[PDB]
């Protein structure tokens, strides 16, 4: 998924916020890894995406 | 230096609103997990800004 810079930090297995509550979901006793890359060069527009 | 203290007391609180005052650096909490403070909020209740 892409998800917008201040909401990565919602990904954590136990937070909050509107991505962590109503979006996606961590199990708190999650196994694996949320691997991150900057996509701002391919995903954003000048319009808007 | 001066910081400032408010009292806050008979109310019903409801921290969901917190999340729309504005975006947040840092929401930690100690001795309590943000996502159960619409409960167990009870006492002296100060706000130290």
């Amino acid at each position: 998924f892409v998800i917008k810079g201040n909401e990565v930090s919602q990904i954590a297995p136990g937070q909050t916020g509107n991505i962590a509550d109503y979006n996606y979901k961590l199990p708190d006793d999650f196994t694996g890894c949320v691997i991150a890359w900057n996509s701002n060069k391919l995903d954003s527009k000048h319009s808007g995406n | 230096y001066a910081w400032n203290r408010t009292r806050i007391s008979n109310c019903v609180a409801d921290y969901s609103v917190l999340y729309n005052f504005a975006p947040f650096f840092a929401f930690k909490c100690y001795g309590v997990s943000p996502t159960k403070l619409n409960d167990l909020c009870f006492t002296n209740v100060y706000a130290d800004s």
